[PDB]
């Protein structure tokens, strides 16, 4: 009984939601009004 | 009672059937240890 094979994939399926906006993460990180550790700020990035 | 004992002797009879299954075999299980432990993954086959 030889070692098990698996059928090779004949194609690739790639799916992503199209036309989503850019997240602009650099614009928020480069904002010059920087908070201290006491009042550390959060931003949430989704659908981008 | 004197020399004699009381015994129940059959006066009529029938034949009865009884089934008995005896196991003599079992499912021949076989394992590919490599396919079970690692599936398709080359990084696992290397470590295995
Ligand atoms: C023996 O038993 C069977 C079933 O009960 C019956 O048909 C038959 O007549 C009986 N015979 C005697 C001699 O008792």
């Amino acid at each position: 009984d030889l070692s098990g094979f698996t059928v090779k994939p004949v194609a690739t399926v790639h799916r992503r939601i199209p036309d989503l906006p850019d997240c602009d993460i650099d614009k928020w990180l480069n904002n010059f009004n920087v908070p201290s550790p006491l009042n550390w700020e959060r931003k949430i990035f989704s659908n981008c | 009672v004197g020399g004699l004992y009381e015994i129940k002797i059959p006066t009529n009879f029938t034949i009865v059937g009884q089934e008995e299954f005896i196991q003599t075999n079992s499912p021949k299980v076989t394992i590919d240890c490599s396919l079970f432990v690692c599936s398709n993954y080359a990084a696992c086959h290397d470590l295995l």
